[PDB]
């Protein structure tokens, strides 16, 4: 919590630890023992609750509609469990990534721009964290409200089902007694914890991407005066200064590439698993939306599920696309300087930089796809086409 | 000497598309332009208009619609090719003349590899043109002139005893009556004239495209030989000026090949677009007809001969566009293989610009929509299959 | 209306203002007050009539065919409303774009080519404007004729419907009395104004693209003799002349890049919304075409709707593809000169220009797609595939 | 036997020869005659059983489910026969490929890394061979176990079908002890031989790819110190040393390119055939999976068929993708060295190397596609979408 890229992300790390994302690395050793226990307990509770959800699916599988809804809920709440189990097994690469920017470069002429863009990156990270936290809080509040405005009724004949936020089978009578209130509190805690863990891991990924993009912006901004520094023949001191500036630019670009590669290695399998779960969730959600008739409770629930799923996918894709665009635009920033008035060494440096920028940095889901607005467009088109086919067939 | 596209030149002359085809500097003349426009309008009156009138008037089911659509698709595409190539005659003739000039330049070389290339290209051109023209002329003759053969056979065998009421070729509706013998004979004569013109158009223009692609490939191989000579010269350790001059000449040859490819693309863009659009439907309709009347019938024979013709017609353009693309691409590999590391950094930068240009994809687009490659053959084919399945669903 | 790129587009700006596309920027201040009012009034009327269509769609939703037809009409007439509201909110970026070419570059040797290509661009812009205006007028006339040749009858039994160009519910008796003629004139005005506003904004976008393409053509044309100027050792004056020529070429290319970026910024969301509305329009139109049997009026109306929608898409895609092709062909232009006889500086200039031209400038719909003939082909194939699925499944 | 690329792959060559895969080139002439007959006999037996299966497909052609199952089996067992016949006709190119690396370049400075990466490649080849052999043995054992546990019964009434591992019409009784045991032994031998033949040819292809990838890794690793050797205004000795190092690098890269081209020719035609068969196999398998309802034997068989097909495709695709990424990484490693400190010759060498590496090496199925994880993704998406549509149609 002192070195770069962890001090900057410290609020995110603290949130992750608070909700139970393990992370026994960035506090005093004294807290290592108690905190760990808490984390384990949370996981247990999560799995515990998850268990009674799965059981509820087993005896609710007679019909198709209830089975579909239970499966959608199960995938929705499988997401956070997968993320929570995924982090500790791959904690080594995560800690390596968080320590990548502990020793960056420095040049006297470009220090001010570096500081400015670092501050900008920190502000953007905090803004993203707050926005995602607000979205999670709004989702939880909406869930709690909707479970109450709606009528808890089961169609068989009319059977009073317990008024609970999440369908679940409980050994005790969770209808009117103290079991009801206990189930309410437990389900509220489960919802908050699961949503928070999932969104916190996602925000950590997106904040890594934000840092990389701001570093690319700094690289372009300082590319602008580097050529002017070279152009002016040149004395030995001036040639040495140009060489040092070129070295700084190239080494910082290599550092950004290293950070991007580390992030990709850390999160590729997570992205692949997320999209694998999503595909099925969206298929079942298209089937569910096929049955929407009106502006009643069912339509609201289906729209909320679709919005949350597509929002997760869209967040990943927007930040991936931002990285791609910045990496590509490095080339335009290299072309837009007065390279024709520069020296031969500077012109060769510009040529090689453009050569390298011919291809844009991107994050891939374990080499099966890439995260970009194109991926989100493809997912949305696939779900819409499946919905249209489902409407036509019936 | 002028054997460049010799058989294609003969086919074009037989079309009256070009009058003095066998010249070394084929000249564009307005007389040929207008004569070819009149000959272009002959098939429209004889074939396209009557068949389309029948299609939009007398068609009474899906089977009849598909039967009428089997020949008319290719007839309309061939008329379109007539018009397109008449419009582009200037570019086509300029391309042929430039290919002839390049061939004359190459034939002056003393290297045995180049001479072997020239002989192989000439043989390939001749064989391909002959085979393609023969196959498609036979297809058209089988489709159009069968009743005449049947009448001749019946007259020879049964004499005047048996009766065989002759009927016109593929169904059509005519504004004027054809019951009278004289009108019937004149209509059949003009139908045969239009069929001959269409067959020659299809064969000659497809063979022209394929043969020009072959010659472009040969010129690329000559450029490869020149690059290998430059590499050997680099190894031999000569002066900077000699290597500079050799690289300049190689660059000029590369530019000439690129210009030839550009002219070919300009000439055949819309041609290829229309060809693919038509083949997508033609293959499907011919396959459906084949499955509808499979058996020991004349219709089965005609459809079985027709289907490979259309499939190979599509594959011709796909394959030769792929050849253009790959041959253009391999120049970067040919320039990388020479020992450029032995050259002064200036010549290395010249080679780097050469390779930067040589890596850009090149080929013939389908009217700017996409570049044509071998994979396209799958795409269009798959599309055809789609339509085919659709038809089946409509029947049952 | 005195500086570049606004005097060139002045007929388009005047047409936009006359049809009510706001634009309170390019006339005397005295006209600012009255014209504005007129614009507002136009919008009101539009919305008014639009509302009366939506009302008509509420009680016409009992059937499926009439509901589909009403939805197609509502989307068709939503296009112009969306564009008309879109312009004023984004007027800042539009005005920034129109003022981009106020201070362009100049070199004595390339002045004649610059002027020639500028004049060619102006002529092409005028031709495009006239062609689109003629197409719009033809569409209006065809609508006004088809409303009359057909028989105004409703199937329930036969109910005589009012003979109006656009289906609509009117509080007054718009069948035989003065209400009929008033409704006819009002609908004629609505059609003319809506088509005019939509097509005028589209033509402005396409005129920007045409200007960019003509500037690229000028760049290549002057690239041809630039090397001849370089190749000729060289005295100081000649070296300075080559430096000035290279500076001119690079700066003009960068100006074209800036213009393309500004146009994309201005119109990306507009393209995205246009394609969003189109997709649904084409889906409903495929369903409508599924019911075509004969050469009657219904077939003519369906064909007209399809032709208009695909024509808008095709215009956008044509000009996007033209921009892409010109930007790509810049490298073919750069290679075809005698770049090997030039000086070292000119050779590095050609090298870097080719590296930059490895990629082609394009306009994207808010980063979700690019405008090209490939996009038009994909849309056409999608609608054809949906029609095939509709006919097969039934 | 005593030359590169055949001494490294010798165990795979011996495994290929043992199963009856021709290859009469890498042993003493004494075994040249005997082995040949064995090979022929194997083919005969294979063909025999193959024909023996095809005949059965006729009798069971009346029904549609058994027709689909028999077609799937026929394609599965078509794969190995196609490979076995394909090798001898193209044996000359295979032998040319196996003789590519007999005389590789050598440099004193890069000998240690070359030896290390050669040993690494040999180890990875051995690991791949052992893994694929274990997978094949497991497949055979699971097949036999499935046949023995599952009930052999035919639905017409229940008619007891012979309990044989592969459906086939036999002149023998196939029910009494002698015929039953003979058929079981023959089918076990047939399965082992077919699986071994197909998988061994595939493993040879993938081992070629592994060698190419390891050579590329060696090229990058020794590229890193090459520039530091160049970087230091050099004495003639240093200039000559740098030239020799650059020559070694370029020649080794060209050698790798030649190897990739030969492998591409041979197994590109092979891959075209393989994927042409796999497409139909996967379509029929999706139709079969549409009928799964939790039954152990049926679901297990369908899952096994899908797993085997997708595993073959995935193996080809993973190794192709590794080759592509290795070439792109050659580009990246060229960028990420101290070229700014080098001499103009070294900088130009880096520029040309990066320009060449702009286009990554790949293996194409006869120019109809490229083997990569993108191809596997396309195959999986197509089959999954087809299955979804099919199950909805039911
Ligand atoms: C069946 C066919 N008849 C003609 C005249 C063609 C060009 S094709």
């Amino acid at each position: 919590k002192h070195q770069g890229l962890v001090a900057d992300l410290l609020p995110n790390i603290r949130v992750m630890q608070g909700v139970g994302h393990f992370m026994f690395n960035y506090y005093s050793e004294g807290k290592k023992f108690p905190h760990r226990i808490y984390c384990i307990v949370t996981l247990l509770l999560l799995l515990l609750q998850y268990g009674m959800m799965a059981v509820n699916l087993m005896m609710e599988s007679d019909d198709v509609d209830d089975l579909t809804a239970n499966t959608i809920t199960m995938l929705f709440f499988l997401h956070p469990i997968v993320k929570m189990i995924y982090f500790p097994v791959r904690s080594k690469i995560f800690y390596k990534t968080l320590a990548i920017w502990n020793n960056p470069n420095s040049h006297p002429l470009f220090a001010e721009s570096n500081a400015r863009f670092h501050a900008l990156a920190i502000t953007k990270m905090r803004r993203l964290l707050f926005c995602v936290a607000g979205a999670t809080i709004f989702s939880v509040i909406s869930w709690t409200g909707i479970t109450f405005i709606e009528d808890s009724v089961k169609r068989i004949t009319i059977i009073p089902i317990p008024r609970l936020m999440i369908r679940t089978f409980y050994p005790f009578n969770a209808m009117s007694g103290a079991g009801h209130v206990f189930a309410l509190i437990y389900q509220f805690y489960y919802l908050v914890i699961s949503m928070a863990v999932s969104n916190s891991l996602d925000v950590l990924f997106c904040s890594w991407l934000l840092f990389a993009c701001e570093q690319l912006q700094h690289l372009k901004a300082i590319m602008k005066p580097l050529m002017e520094l070279s152009a002016t023949g040149l004395t030995k001191k001036q040639e040495m200064l140009v060489r040092s500036a070129i070295k700084y630019w190239v080494e910082r670009h290599k550092h950004v590439v290293r950070l991007v590669t580390a992030v990709g290695d850390a999160y590729g399998v997570a992205l692949l698993l997320h999209m694998l779960t999503t595909t099925i969730t969206l298929t079942l959600l298209a089937y569910q939306a096929t049955k929407v008739n009106g502006v009643n409770v069912y339509a609201a629930t289906v729209i909320g599920y679709l919005l949350y799923t597509l929002g997760q996918v869209f967040l990943f894709c927007i930040f991936g696309n931002r990285l791609i665009e910045e990496s590509s635009s490095v080339m335009e920033a290299a072309y837009s300087c007065h390279w024709y008035d520069g020296s031969e060494e500077a012109k060769t440096f510009v040529q090689i930089v453009c050569q390298q920028c011919q291809k844009a940095m991107s994050i891939s889901g374990a080499k099966f796809f890439t995260v970009s607005l194109d991926l989100f467009a493809s997912v949305l088109g696939a779900v819409v086409t499946y919905f249209m086919v489902l409407v036509q067939l019936k | 000497a002028r054997l460049v596209l010799h058989e294609v030149r003969y086919v074009l002359m037989a079309m009256l598309y070009i009058s003095r085809g066998m010249a070394k500097q084929i000249q564009n003349s307005t007389i040929d332009l207008y004569v070819y426009w009149f000959l272009t309008f002959i098939p429209i009156a004889s074939l396209c208009v009557p068949q389309f009138t029948y299609l939009v008037v007398d068609t009474k089911s899906l089977i009849d619609f598909i039967s009428v659509l089997v020949p008319i698709t290719e007839i309309l595409l061939t008329n379109g090719k007539m018009i397109i190539c008449n419009v582009k005659r200037g570019k086509i003739i300029n391309l042929i003349n430039q290919v002839q000039v390049a061939w004359d330049e190459c034939a002056k070389s003393e290297h045995l590899e180049i001479q072997t290339l020239i002989t192989a290209t000439a043989k390939k051109t001749k064989i391909f043109v002959i085979i393609y023209t023969t196959s498609f002329l036979l297809i058209c003759v089988e489709y159009s002139s069968m009743p005449l053969f049947k009448l001749i056979y019946h007259s020879a065998v049964y004499g005047k005893q048996s009766n065989y009421t002759i009927a016109l070729p593929y169904l059509s509706r005519f504004a004027y009556s054809t019951e009278s013998t004289t009108s019937f004979a004149w209509t059949y004569f003009f139908i045969l004239l239009g069929v001959y013109l269409l067959a020659l158009t299809l064969s000659g223009f497809d063979s022209l495209f394929a043969t020009l692609v072959m010659h472009v490939k040969m010129m690329f191989k000559v450029l490869k030989f020149e690059i290998e000579q430059l590499g050997l010269d680099l190894s031999a350790g000569k002066s900077h000026v000699e290597l500079q001059a050799k690289l300049k000449q190689i660059i000029l040859k590369h530019k000439t090949n690129l210009s030839l490819i550009e002219q070919l693309e300009d000439g055949f863009s819309f041609f290829l677009m229309a060809q693919f659009l038509t083949s997508s439907i033609l293959v499907c309709v011919v396959l459906y007809e084949l499955t509808m009347v499979f058996g020991w019938n004349e219709d089965t024979f005609k459809t079985v001969t027709y289907l490979p013709g259309a499939i190979l017609q599509l594959f011709l353009f796909c394959w030769y566009a792929q050849q253009i693309t790959e041959e253009a691409r391999l120049v970067s590999d040919h320039i990388y293989n020479i020992p450029w590391y032995l050259a002064d950094p200036k010549l290395q930068k010249d080679i780097l610009t050469f390779m930067v240009k040589a890596q850009k994809p090149t080929g013939v687009t389908a009217s700017k929509f996409y570049m044509v490659t071998l994979q396209t053959f799958q795409r269009i084919s798959s599309t055809s299959y789609s339509y085919f399945t659709l038809l089946q669903t409509i029947n049952q």
